[PDB]
Order: C-alpha cells, then structure tokens, then sequence
C-alpha cells in the first residue's frame, strides 16, 4: 500500500512522515471508496472474466491446448484457469491496496523460474493476462478501467 | 511490514479467497479512520521531541534510575535511553498510521527484550516511561487518537515486558 | 547470386587492422566480466578463507600488504573470520577501521580525497551525488575516520550490493549520472598514481539561495 | 516542490511517475489558486504577523531578551525579527510549492549547527515559529489556517 | 534539481523578497500548463517503450552501427542503447513535467559527453536518435503538448551536441 | 577460452596458475585439433545449414513469415537468416574457444531485451537455433555432434 | 606528514648520515619552542568553537555573504562554512604543534581551491575569514604563539587564494 | 584482456566473418605453442621467488639506486621494487600463457608510466632491471620459450619506455 | 617523533590533542636534552660499538660466515657491518625523535621481504642488534642506558 | 612528420644502431609498395574534386545538415565542408604516399576535436563523409591502393572518434 511505502521511505531516513506524504495518504484514503468499488466489480465477474479471457487466449494460442502442449487435457486447462483466477485475485489485491506490492510479493517474484520449471510459455501467460485486461475493461467504467489498467499492465510487463 | 490493508489482503490470500464482505468492511473502517490517523501523526511529528521531553521528565527524571547506580546515569546512557524512547514513539506513530502492529513486530521487538536483558536495562522502568509517553501523547492528540496510540504503545510494552 | 542474408550480415568496406584494434575494445572494458568475486561460502576450507582474506587486502588497500607492514597486524581478524565468529563484512570493516588503513588512505589525503578512496574501496564505485559527499564530510568532521568506514560498510547499499559474505570489488554502475565515468577515472589509475581529486565536488546546476 | 518531490521519488525507483503521483500533481495544479491566495495573505500581513509573533514571544520567553540572553538590546531583537521573517518567507515558499523541500533546503538542514554556532536557544526559535503559526491562524480561514499550519508544524518539529 | 515552482521560489529567494505579482502570475501560468504537461507525461509513460522502437527503427536500424563491429552490435550493446534511449525519454518527461530543464543538467548531461567519448559512442548518431524521439513523441502527444517535449529533447541534444 | 579464465582466476587470487590449471590448459590445447575440425566443418556448410534451419523454422512457425508478421517480406526473412548466421558464427567461435564465453559475450547478454525492442519472438529465435543444431548434427559425427550440441543447447537455454 | 624533528631526520637520511651540529642546533630550536607551542595548542583546543564563533561574527557575519544571495546564506551553507573553519583551525593548530605546515598541503590545500571553484565558494571571503580567525587566535593565545598561528593561517590563505 | 584465441575470435567478429584460413593457421600455431608455453609457465612459477633475486642482484645491487638518496633505499622502497619485479614476472607469464600482449596494455602498462613519474622512481633503471630479468628468465626457460618471455618483457619495457 | 603520531592519532579521531598526549609532548620537549646527549654519544662511538657488536655476533653464531653462508665473502662481512651501521643510525634517529616512528619508517617496514630477497636470517640480525644494545649499555650512563636499551628492545622485538 | 622510409631510420636511431637486415627488408618492402603508392596518389590527385563531390552526394546531400538551420546551410559553410573534405583526402593521400600515418595526427588530427566541438560540427557526420570518400576512392584506385587509403582514412576517423 501507499501507506506502507511512505512508512518505509520515512523509516529509511529515520524521520516522521512529511506533510506531502500525509496529504498523499489522505487522498488515498479518500479514493479508497473508488478502489473498493473497482475491486467489487472485478470480484463479482471474476468467473466470467477468467472464462472469456481463457477462451480468447486459447483461440489465439491453440498450441498450449494443442497436443503436446502444457495445457492439453481438461485438468491441465482447469489448472490454467485456476492460475488466471489467481492472477485476477492478485490484481484485485493491487487495486484495493492502491499499489503493486501485493502482486509482486505473491505472484510476480520468481514467476519466470517457476513457469520455466513447469514448462509453461511465459508469453502465453502474459497474453492471458492481457486478455483478462480487455475483458475486465469491457465490463467496467472508463475511469475504473484506466485505474485497473495500471495493475494489469504491470502484471503483463512483469510476465514479458 | 504490514498495514491494515495489507493485513486484510494477506489474511484473505492465505486462504486463497477474494476479499469478502468482512474484508470490505474492515477496509472501509480503516479508510474512515485514515483522516484521524493522519491528523494524529502530524500532531505527534510536530511535538515528538517535547513528548519525549515531558515523558522522561515525569517518569524517569529525579528518580533512582537517573541517579548514580541507576541505568540512566552518565550522559551516554541518558542519550541512549532518550534515543530509545524517541524511536519507540516514532515507530508507534508509524504503526498508528499503518493501522497494524506488525511494524513494531519486526522493527521494534525482535531482539529488543533479550538485548535489554543482556545490557541489564530495566524493563519495568522502560514500560513506565512508555506509559508516560502514552499519556503525554494522548494529552496532545485527544482521547480518540490517544486510544489507538496507547493501544500500540501498550503492545510495545507487552512485547518488551 | 549471393544470398540476401549474407549481404545483410556482410560488413561494408575492408575493415583494416586499425579499425579491428579500435573496435575489439569498443564499450565498457572486459574487466567488468574478466574479474573474480570472492564469497566466503564456507569457513571449513582454510585455503578459500586465506584467498578471501588476501583478496580483501588487495581490494581495500589496492595491494598486497607485504611491503607496507612490519608483521601481519590483522592476524586476530583473520583468525576470527576463519573461526566463523565474524562475517566477511565485519572483516572488511575491521580492515577499514585499522591503523594501517588510516596511515595509507587517510593520512596523506584531504577528507574529500578520503571520501573518494573510501567509496572506491568499500562501496566499489564513486560517490553518487553532492548529498553523499556532504554527508560523508560531516561524518568525517564530527566523528573522524572509523565512523566514516563504519557508516559506509554498514549502510543499506553495501548489504544489498556486497552483503555479509562477499568481498567488495570494483563496480560499473550505469546510474546515477557521471557515476560511471568517475568510477572509471578512480579505478583506471594505480595506487598513489597522482594526488588530484577525481570527483572534488559536483558543481550544482541550481544555486539554492 | 510537489512536482520536484514526486519526480525525485520516481527517479529513485527508476520509473515514470505513477498514476497516483500524476493525480497528485493534477490536483495540486488545479487547486493552486487557494495556495496562491494563502501565500498572498501571508505576505500581505507579514509586518503585523511578525510583530505580533515577536511581541508575544518576548513576554512568553523573556530570557531571550533578558540580561545575558541572546537578544538583549533592540539590535539583537532585530536579528530575531529577521529570522522570524526568513521563516515566514520559507513557510510561504513551501505553501506555494506545495511541499516542504524548499523549506528544508533553505533553512532546516543544519539549522542546529547554525544556532549552536550562534548560541541561540533553538527551543525559543521553535516557540517563535509557533507564535507566528498562532498569529497566522488568527488571520486566516480554518481550512487556510490548517494548510499553513501543516508547514508551520513541520518547521516547528524540525526545529525542536 | 529545479522546476517552474522552484524556479520562481529561487528567483524570489536569491534577493530574499517574498512572491510579488510577477511571481504569482508565473506560478499561475505554470499551473495552467500543468494539465497539458500531466497529460503528455502520462501518454508518454504509457507508450515510452513503444516510442524507442520506431525511433531506433527509423534512425539507427540497418545502419553502420548495427552491422558487426559497429558500436550498436553485440546485443548487450543494443540493450544498452535501448536503456539509454529510455533514460533520455524518461528524463525528458521529468523535465517536461517539472517545466524546467535543470534535471537534465544534473542527472543526464552530467558526464554524459565524457561518458560517450570514453565509450566511443557516436554522439551524432545519438543526437539523431533523440531527434527521432522528438518527432515520434510530437506525433503522439500533439503539436502544442509535443512542443515542450521537443524543447527538452533538444536541450538534451544541445548539451550532448 | 579456458586460458583467459585461468589467467583471470590466477590474477584475482594474485598467483601463478596451479598445476591443475596447467593440465587443464594442456588438455585444451590437445583437443584444439578436434575443436578446429568441428569449427571448419560448421563453417564450410554455413549457407546450407542456414537454408535448412530457416526453412524448417518457417515450416514450424509460419506466422512469423506470414503477412503482418515480423519476418513477412523478403528483406525480413533475409534479416532472420542474418541473425541465424550471426548465431551460428558465434557457435563456431565457441566451439573453437572450447567454451560458451564468446557466444554469451557477443550474442547472449541482453538478447531478450533486444528482441523485445524489435518485437521478435524470442521463443521463435530459440526454435531457429534448435533447428540449426539438428541440421548441423545431421552432417557431423556423433561425438562431434554432441560437442557442438553442447554450445547449441547453451544458446537455446539462454534464449529460453 | 612530518614535523621539524622528522624533517631533520629525513634531511639527514637523504645523505644517509648521522645527525650533525647543523641539525643539532635546529633540533635544539624546536625543543626550545616546545612548551610554548604546546601551551598554545592546549589553549586553542580549549575554546575550539569560540574562536570560530567570534571570527565569523566579526568578518563574515552581518554582511552580504550571510544575506540571501551570498554563499553564506541558508543554514546548510552556514554549517558548511563553519565546518570549514573548524577544519582550518584544527589543521593550523596541527601544523603549529608539528612545527611544519606540510600537513596543510598534505591535508588542506590539496584540491581545496579547485573544489571551492567547483562549488562557487567566494575565495576572498574565505581568506578574510581565515585572517579573522588568525587575529582572534593571536588575541587569545598571545603574541608569539599567536605569531606561529598567524603564519600557518596565512599559509592556508595563500594556498587557498 | 584477450588471449590469442579470443583475440582471433574478436578480430573475426569485428568483420562479422567466419574463421578463414588465416584464423585456423593462427589457431593451430597457438595450439602448437601451447605445450611450450605451459612447460615454461611451470618452470617459471617454479622459481618466480628465486629468479627475481638474481634478476635484481645483477641489476640493482650495490649501486647508486640501493644506497641512501637512491630511490630504492629504505625497506619500503626495496620491498616495492622486488614486488614490482614480481608483478612484472607474474603478468608476463600470464601473457605467455595467453600468448597476447592485451593483458599488459590494460593491467600493467596502463597508468604505470605516470605512476612511476609521480613516484619519482627511476624508469630507466626499471628498464635495465626488466632486461636483467629477461636474461635470467631466458636462462631457466630455454631459448625459444626464452624468446617468447623476452618479447613480452621488452613490450613491458617499451610501454614503460 | 612522538608528536607526529600523536597528531596523526588526533586527526584520525577528528579531535584536538588530548591532555595525556599533550603532557607526553611536554615531558618529551623538557627532557630532549638527554635524547640529544644520547644522539651525540651514539654518533661518536659508532665504530667501536659496531665493531664489538659484530665480533660478538660472529662469535656467537659463526654460521653467518661459515661455508655456504650469506656472509662467507669478505665483502659480505662488510655489507653486514653496513647493515649494522644502518640500524644503529635508525636507533639514533628514534632516540632523537623520542619515538619509534623513524625506526619503523626507515628500516623496519618490509624488512622480512628484505631478508627473504637477500636470504639473510632475521634472527641473526636480531641477535646483532641485541649485541649493539649490550655494548651501548656498556658504554652509556645507566639512566640513559635505560632508554637506549628500551628502544633497542623495541627494534629487536618488532624485527624479531 | 614521419614516413615508412624515415620510420625505420628513427626506429634504428633511437637505440643508435645502424641499418641491419630487418631495416633493409623494411626499406625494400616500402620501395616495392612505392609503385602502387605513386600510381594511387596520381590517380587520386587527378580525380580529387569528383571524388569529394561523389562522397558528398551519397553521404551529406539532401539531409538535415544541408537543410536550413543545419550546419551545411549558409553556403559559405558548404564550401567550408567541401574544403575540409578536400583537406582530408589530400592529407590521406600524403600519408598513403609516405607509408606512415604520422602526418595525419600532426597536420590534420592535431586540435581537430576541440575545433569541431567549438564549431559544433557533427563529428559522426564528418566521419561518415570520410568513409564515403574512402569507398569512392577504393572503387577508383583499385583494391590495394584503396586498401592503404582506407587504412589511413580510418586512422583519421578513429582520431576523430
Ligand atoms: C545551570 C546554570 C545550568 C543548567 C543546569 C540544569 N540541569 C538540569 C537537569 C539535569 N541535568 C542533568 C545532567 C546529568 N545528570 C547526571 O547524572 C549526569 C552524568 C554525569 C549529568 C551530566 C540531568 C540528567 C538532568 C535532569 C534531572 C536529573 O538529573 O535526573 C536542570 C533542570 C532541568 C529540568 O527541567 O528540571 C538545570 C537547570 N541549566 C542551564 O540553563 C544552565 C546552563
Ligand atoms: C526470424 C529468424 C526471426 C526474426 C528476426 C529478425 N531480426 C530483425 C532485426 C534485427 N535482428 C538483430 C540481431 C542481432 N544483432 C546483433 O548484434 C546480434 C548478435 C550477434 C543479433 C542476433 C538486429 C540488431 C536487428 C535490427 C537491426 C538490423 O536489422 O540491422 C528483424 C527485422 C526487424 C524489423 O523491424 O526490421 C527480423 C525479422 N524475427 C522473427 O519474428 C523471427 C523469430
Ligand atoms: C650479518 C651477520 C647479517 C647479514 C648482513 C647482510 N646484508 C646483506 C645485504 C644487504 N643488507 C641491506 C640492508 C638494508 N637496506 C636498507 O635500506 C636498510 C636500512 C633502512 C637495511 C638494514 C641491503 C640493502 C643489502 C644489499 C646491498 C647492501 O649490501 O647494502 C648481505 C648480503 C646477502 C646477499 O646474498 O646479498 C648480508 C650478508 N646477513 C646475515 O645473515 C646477518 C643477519
Ligand atoms: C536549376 C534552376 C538550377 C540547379 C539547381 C540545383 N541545386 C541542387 C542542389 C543543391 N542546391 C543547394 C543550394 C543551397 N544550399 C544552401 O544552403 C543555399 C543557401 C544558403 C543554397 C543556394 C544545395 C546545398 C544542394 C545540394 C544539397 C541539397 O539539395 O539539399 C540541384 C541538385 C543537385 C544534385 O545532384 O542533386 C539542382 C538541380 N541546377 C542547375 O543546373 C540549374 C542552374
Ligand atoms: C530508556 C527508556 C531506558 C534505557 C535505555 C538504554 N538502552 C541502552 C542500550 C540499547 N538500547 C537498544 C534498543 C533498541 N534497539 C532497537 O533496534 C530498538 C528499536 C528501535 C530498540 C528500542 C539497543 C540496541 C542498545 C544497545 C546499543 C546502543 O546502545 O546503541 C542503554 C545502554 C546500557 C549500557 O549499559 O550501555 C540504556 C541506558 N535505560 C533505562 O534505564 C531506561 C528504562
Ligand atoms: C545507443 C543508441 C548509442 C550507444 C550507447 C551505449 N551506451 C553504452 C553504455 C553506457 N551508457 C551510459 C549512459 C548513461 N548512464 C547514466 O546514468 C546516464 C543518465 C541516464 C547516461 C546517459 C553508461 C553510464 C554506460 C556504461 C555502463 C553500462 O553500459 O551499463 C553502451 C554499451 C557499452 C558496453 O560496453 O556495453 C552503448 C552501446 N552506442 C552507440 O553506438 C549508439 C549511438
Ligand atoms: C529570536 C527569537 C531568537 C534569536 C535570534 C538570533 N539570531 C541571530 C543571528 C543569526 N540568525 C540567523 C538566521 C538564519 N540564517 C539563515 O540562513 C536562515 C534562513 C535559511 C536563518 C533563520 C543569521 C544568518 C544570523 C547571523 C546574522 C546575519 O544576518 O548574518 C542572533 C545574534 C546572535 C549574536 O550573538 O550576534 C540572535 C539573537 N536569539 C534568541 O535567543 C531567540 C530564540
Ligand atoms: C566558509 C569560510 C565559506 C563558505 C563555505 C562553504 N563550503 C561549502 C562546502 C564544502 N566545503 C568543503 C571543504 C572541505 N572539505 C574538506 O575535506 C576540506 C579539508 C578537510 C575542506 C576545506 C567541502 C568538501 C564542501 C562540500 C561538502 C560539504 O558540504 O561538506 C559550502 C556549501 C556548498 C554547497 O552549497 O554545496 C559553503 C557555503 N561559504 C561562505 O560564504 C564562506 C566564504
Ligand atoms: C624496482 C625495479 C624499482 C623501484 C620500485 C618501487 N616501486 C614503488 C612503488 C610503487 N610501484 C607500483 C607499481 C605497481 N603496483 C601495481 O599494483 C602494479 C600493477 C601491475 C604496478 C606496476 C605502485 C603502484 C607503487 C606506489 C605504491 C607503493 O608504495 O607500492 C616504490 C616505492 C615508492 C615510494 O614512494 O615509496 C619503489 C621503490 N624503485 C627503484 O628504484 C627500482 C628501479
């Protein structure tokens, strides 16, 4: 959260938070209502968003679901959809927190090594995150879509 | 380090579930209290030095601790105690802003108790000084802010006790 | 007809010997890759411990301390390091806060040059900006030498860069601005090569007040 | 300045300014009319504000004017008035800039060293700044008073 | 560093007077330009990675630098060029948002000339790449908004010229 | 080259090369004849090897050369084969040197960033290198095939 | 560095010979200086901050240098100049105790002029301040020891200017 | 720093060309010389401690350099001189293993000339000392290996020349 | 020189001279007459002192001049006696300075490298300087011999 | 300046020896190359204006420099570049005929860098024009004469770079 980042920065210099930091915290807590509204919108349609993004990615990337691919089989595709749900939940956490620290801590550190171990094309994961991004943006307001776009793009760039 | 938002996020993530109604309510409560927390933090940062001054004067000065044979004797030990109290107040203010006591957990308490035990620092006198800081800062921030501030200061005392 | 990709990859002109010599070493020197980083992974191999200690001597003092000592005055530090009672960071700090270090890189230089040498030896690069130089100046003026090396070694930058088990080494930082050329000038001259300041002070673009 | 502070924070992490930082700059520039009005009001009542603050300080801390105190004669009280004027000007600079970096860079870093080299009681300087804060609050609206009091309290805290 | 607000503050503080009508008007002018500056900065940050792509493509790709033995050969060196162009774009955006070309002097142009001369980086090739940056961004943020980015990229080129 | 690594290790340790390093350099010099034979075999069939490698890569990944792809035009396919020639030349350099150091130094550090900047699918480049390795092994002895495939697999792994 | 005794030892070492009467008498001179120089060093170290205080108070103080625009302006620059004066006093008394000014050249004058030029520090004002500390120390320690203090401080001024 | 093999590889990479007939002939020449270079390296590391002894004894003993006033008197100077000879021997052996003068350009001769000039050490006497160690190493390593050692030592002298 | 490392120690701590170091300088300057007397007595008696010290060194340990020794040459004995003269001059310089700065800074730092290069045993020269101390105490006044033997003990122990 | 014939003389005279077999062979090699050197110099002198014209056409014309505001603008400046390219070609011919590139750094490269820096000349643009001249002359004088001319022009460019 921005509160955690401000506290860490202040403790780095061994100083109390400056008036600008307090003003930023006040603005963040005021905008927490919009943050929570966006989080509720994302969480309510999480299943439909994940399903639509997965279908779109499979249409763009049949190889992953093609024979010999990582996601071949009903159970493998179910696991991939579970991963999409995990990353949507991480995006929701980043939305509520107002920053990307929870996403980075949970599902963006060592993700490349982990997927290389699992034999998963990281580019396919980035494309799936993208598809989830457009699917969420379609069913959500313009300003809300822009605010969630930061976290979605951060996840995509970490993938790529 | 964790705050109220990160605490709720981690509590939901350990079970691997999205933010439910209870988490939403807790986040709303923290957001509502954010204004008062910011005002209290600004007030404390405005008068942190005076807060430590008054707490030390009322709870430690002219007592057996400050006299020779006490722990606070000599300018070196006195400055060490003053710096400890200042860091206590600042980290308690950080926790009050964050709404969680974790920052005290891994930035004020781990190794502090047995460090004082090794150096012979009186834990009871430190607890009394922290209580004095609690009431002094309450006298500045009002009852509502002083409740949270003293909750975190008492958390520090209980960990150090 | 020659294939198109051959022509695309074919280099123009004849590329005589002078251009070969010039372009064989074009950018950052291969010393960035042609060097060794010493990590005290385990304390059970005494040969590795001695190698790490000698590397620390060659890094902090820039030389093996054979022609500069009566005897090995860091013997107790070496024994403690080999006994796993202190980390390599503690050994480096002890080398910094030693009379040999003060005699070598503190006595014959001004405090600005002292900051330059200390940053070049322990941090591994040149001072970042004017704020760092100022801060090290107050540290040197108020507490002397030992506090200076203590603050440098125990800072967050040292732990994040070299940690507790890695001997400091010459660095090739991209950022901030002018840090790389200043570091290159610092490490491109031998010990006691000359006395002027490579980075005396960053000229402020904005004169506040 | 808020723009300078945000740019420095972004450059520390080696990234472009975050959407929250851009929103903060946008809000600051939009609301700049109020800050400019606050600076105009503070500059306008500078003479009376400094005079009342110094007068109340002198009976509040007679030692500074007492025999043996730092400012005994009218000549040294002139230096007190000049220092209070400097700090009022710095507060106005911080108000217009929206951030405390100008104040800290001009008259807060190493202030203890200066007042040690001059023998001035830094506590009484903090008291004088507090008196200026009170008198300024008496000459402003509640929200304007709070906005100025943020930087006044920052100066007081760094001073003490 | 410095910006327009800090520029006015330093202009008033060098002679020690307060902010008069002229400084007030300059501050209002900067605040008026702030909307355009923020929009341009956000757009450039969103497309910062993209811009360097066609900037290199239309100014450096398939040229003597890219062929083997060229300074932009040796893919580590290609990534170094991409990183340097990204740094130039980011710091130009910093200067545009601040409204003052002071960050470039003390954070980009400080030692950059001697840096490239020691590294043998083609100065005119980099200048052409930055010019391509200016043309690409001018066609992305508009003419009026792109004017400031052109000004600051041109300042970078002149300092590197 | 093992010679340069041994020299660097000795200089960093500030010592002459130990006996074991001397034997390692000795065996390296002894095997230099076979390494030169392998390098000559690879160099003599450069055009052919790149032809079959590119053809098989395009067969496996027709999208890159299809319209709208990165390698659609004849110039784009020529640039693909130019990159392929670069990588095989680096592989020959490594085979001569007996270590993957030149390959990493000239064409493996920051390759991911380069191809992200150019929009080239890094996985497709790795597949092209794999086709290179297969076709080259098809015209070499089994031991020589394995010796060259070591460097080819190093390049493939670094790309992946 | 090196003192008068080490100066003579080095001079006799260059010839690789024993100390003769021509160096015997000059060592006698330094030994007779002796208690005078060390009284002076003790008294100078006594009120170490004082001489800097009134020297700055009478030369640079209440002048345009301490005013806005002047390089003595701002608390940070005030502290920097005061720290420089402490440097000058400490190294001058160092030379006085050692009997040779080489330490200054070995510690003070090395790069000081160039670093001040880079920082844009007024050389004339600094030289005047050092002359002020010279006369203050002369009035504080007496005529003779004040005379060595003055010669070392004037050497500092000449090297700086 | 690059050996003969890496030097050939870099030269080929500069033109973006494969290893042509000259590349293989140079590589085979280095491979043939590898046996001799390795055996000479073993022989020279055999007596690196002792060889410099007679290298300096017949070059810089009982002369103007060693006596007081000379730049090799005093234990620091003699120790630094023998250490410099050890450095030259070790790095020339390194070059002989690598069969290239690249290491000497950046790791030995880079900054050595002006370093000696600032130190004031006699460069000409260093030249004769390196010549003397040339014959001393030629005595133990043989004729052909002696010639290979001598070419690198003469390169060091020319750079120091 | 006592004052030289006194001032070096003070500068290393960024502090003025302490009262103890000041008093030590006080006593050194007040008692320098005896140090100068010892300097004169050592300079005058150089030949006899070195002669007897070398003779007793040779008679204790004939191996220095025994067959195969480093001093078998008639010239080697005179070179050894030149070493004796050098160390005697160093002791005179140190007693003159009242401190062991010049002994270590002229003929002690790196002497072990000296003797490994030239093959001279360190223990032999330590015994030689011990003989120098013995004969000097024989030729010197008791109170003066105390300090002279103290400095000889320093050189013998540190160089031992 | 120095040429291939006097280069051997200076190399032999620095050690004071006479002309041995190696020097004789070097002189014979230069005399053998003299045929091609003279033919290339005559052909280049015959076609210098056309060579510089063609080099300017394919490297500078119809670009940003020639456009208004560019350094090629202001026809006096265009004539200045024509004169500079003629100078570069003529001095390269001088060096090629001499057999040593000492006249290049003594009558061309001496002070050129800060000359172009003060005049704000595009250094890389001039370098590109020099390679254009090299390519034009190599396609007119042959393979070996073009070889030598390209060697000396590339030496000039490396001095520029
Ligand atoms: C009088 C002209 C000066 C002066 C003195 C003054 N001191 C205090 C209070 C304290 N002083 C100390 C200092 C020490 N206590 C120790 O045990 C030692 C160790 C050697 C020292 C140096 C302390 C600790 C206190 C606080 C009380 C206590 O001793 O426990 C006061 C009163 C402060 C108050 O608020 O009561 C005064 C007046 N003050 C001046 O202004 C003069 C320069
Ligand atoms: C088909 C095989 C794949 C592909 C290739 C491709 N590459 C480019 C462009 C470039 N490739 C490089 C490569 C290198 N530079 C180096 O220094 C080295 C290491 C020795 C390498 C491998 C470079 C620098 C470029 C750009 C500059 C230039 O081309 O001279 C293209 C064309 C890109 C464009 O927009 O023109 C293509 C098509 N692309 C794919 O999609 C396949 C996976
Ligand atoms: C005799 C019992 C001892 C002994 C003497 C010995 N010395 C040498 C040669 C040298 N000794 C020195 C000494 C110094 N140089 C300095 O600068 C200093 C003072 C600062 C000293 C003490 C030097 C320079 C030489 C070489 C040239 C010279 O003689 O002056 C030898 C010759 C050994 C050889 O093989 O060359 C000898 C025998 N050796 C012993 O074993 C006794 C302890
Ligand atoms: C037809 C009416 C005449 C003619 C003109 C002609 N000019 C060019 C090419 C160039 N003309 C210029 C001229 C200038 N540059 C300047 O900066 C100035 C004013 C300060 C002038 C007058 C230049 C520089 C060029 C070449 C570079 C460029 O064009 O940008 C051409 C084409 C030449 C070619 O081979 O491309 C022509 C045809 N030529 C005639 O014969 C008529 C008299
Ligand atoms: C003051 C209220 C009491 C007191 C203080 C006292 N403390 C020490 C020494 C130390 N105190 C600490 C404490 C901390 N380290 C941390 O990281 C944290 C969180 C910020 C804390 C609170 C430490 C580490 C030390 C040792 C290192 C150091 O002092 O810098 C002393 C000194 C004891 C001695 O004999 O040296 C004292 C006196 N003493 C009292 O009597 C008060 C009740
Ligand atoms: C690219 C189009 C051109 C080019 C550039 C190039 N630069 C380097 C290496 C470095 N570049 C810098 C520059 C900066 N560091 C800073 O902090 C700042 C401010 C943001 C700047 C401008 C530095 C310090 C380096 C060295 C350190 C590093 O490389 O990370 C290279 C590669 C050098 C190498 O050895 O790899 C290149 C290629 N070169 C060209 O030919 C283009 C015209
Ligand atoms: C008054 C209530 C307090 C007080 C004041 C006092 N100050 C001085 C002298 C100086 N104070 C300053 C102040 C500043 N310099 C800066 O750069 C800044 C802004 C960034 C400030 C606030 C300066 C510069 C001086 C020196 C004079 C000059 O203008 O150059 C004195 C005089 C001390 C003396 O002995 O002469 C006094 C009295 N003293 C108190 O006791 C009050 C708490
Ligand atoms: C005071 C007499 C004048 C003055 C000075 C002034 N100095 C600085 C900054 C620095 N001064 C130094 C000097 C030294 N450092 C050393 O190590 C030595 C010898 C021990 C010397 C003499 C340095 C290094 C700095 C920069 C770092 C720092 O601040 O410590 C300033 C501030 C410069 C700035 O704004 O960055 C000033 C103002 N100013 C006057 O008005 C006097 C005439
Ligand atoms: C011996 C043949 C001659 C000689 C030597 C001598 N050297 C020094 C001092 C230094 N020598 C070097 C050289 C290097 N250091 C390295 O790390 C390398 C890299 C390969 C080299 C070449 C350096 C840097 C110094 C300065 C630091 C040091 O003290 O070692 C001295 C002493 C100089 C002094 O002032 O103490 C001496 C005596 N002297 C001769 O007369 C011989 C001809």
């Amino acid at each position: 959260s921005i509160v955690t980042k401000s506290i860490v920065n202040a403790d780095a210099e061994a100083r109390y938070l400056s008036p600008g930091e307090l003003d930023r915290i006040k603005a963040f807590v005021t905008g927490g209502a919009a943050r929570l509204r966006i989080a509720e919108t994302l969480t309510g349609s999480r299943e439909t968003i994940v399903k639509q993004a997965g279908d779109r990615l499979f249409q763009k990337r049949p190889d992953i679901v093609s024979p010999g691919g990582n996601a071949y089989g009903e159970e493998m595709t179910a696991t991939c959809l579970r991963d999409m749900d995990y990353y949507l939940r991480l995006v929701t956490y980043g939305v509520v927190s107002g920053d990307v620290t929870p996403i980075e801590e949970i599902g963006l550190v060592g993700v490349r090594e982990m997927y290389r171990s699992l034999g998963t094309p990281i580019e396919a994961v980035a494309q799936s995150v993208r598809e989830m991004k457009e699917v969420a943006s379609g069913l959500m307001s313009s300003d809300d879509a822009a605010e969630a776009s930061a976290y979605f793009d951060f996840v995509i760039g970490k993938m790529s | 380090m964790q705050d109220a938002i990160t605490a709720v996020i981690n509590s939901a993530d350990v079970q691997g579930k999205y933010l439910d109604g209870a988490a939403m309510d807790k986040l709303k409560s923290y957001f509502a209290s954010g204004e008062l927390r910011v005002r209290a933090a600004s007030v404390i940062s405005a008068n942190a030095a005076t807060i430590v001054k008054e707490a030390v004067a009322k709870s430690l000065l002219y007592s057996d601790v400050t006299r020779p044979g006490g722990n606070m004797y000599t300018t070196r030990r006195y400055a060490a105690c003053i710096r400890d109290l200042d860091y206590y107040l600042r980290y308690a203010t950080y926790a009050m802003l964050a709404g969680d006591a974790s920052i005290l957990d891994e930035r004020v308490l781990n190794g502090l108790k047995e460090t004082y035990n090794s150096l012979g620092v009186p834990i009871s006198s430190t607890v009394q000084a922290i209580q004095a800081i609690k009431e002094v800062t309450a006298s500045l921030v009002g009852a509502d802010a002083g409740k949270e501030m003293g909750v975190y200061l008492d958390y520090i005392c209980s960990g150090l006790s | 007809v020659t294939p198109r990709f051959v022509e695309l990859g074919q280099v123009s002109a004849i590329r005589t010997e002078p251009e070969i010599a010039y372009r064989s070493n074009q950018g950052v020197t291969r010393q960035r890759q042609q060097t060794k980083v010493f990590k005290l992974v385990s304390t059970y191999d005494k040969v590795a411990v001695k190698n790490a200690i000698r590397a620390a001597y060659r890094q902090v003092f820039e030389r093996d301390l054979e022609p500069y000592i009566i005897n090995s005055e860091f013997t107790a530090l070496e024994s403690k390091l080999s006994n796993n009672e202190i980390n390599v960071k503690e050994f480096i700090e002890g080398l910094g806060t030693s009379e040999l270090y003060m005699k070598e890189f503190y006595a014959p230089y001004p405090n600005t040059k002292v900051i330059e040498m200390g940053t070049k030896h322990f941090l591994g690069r040149a001072p970042l900006n004017q704020k760092e130089i100022q801060q090290y100046n107050q540290i040197l003026a108020s507490q002397g030498l030992k506090a200076f090396i203590g603050a440098m070694v125990n800072g967050m930058e040292y732990l994040q860069t070299f940690g507790e088990d890695t001997v400091p080494y010459r660095r090739f930082p991209t950022l901030p601005a002018a840090n790389f050329p200043n570091t290159e000038r610092l490490y491109n001259k031998l010990t006691k090569q000359d006395k002027e300041l490579v980075v005396p002070s960053f000229t402020p673009v904005v004169k506040v007040g």
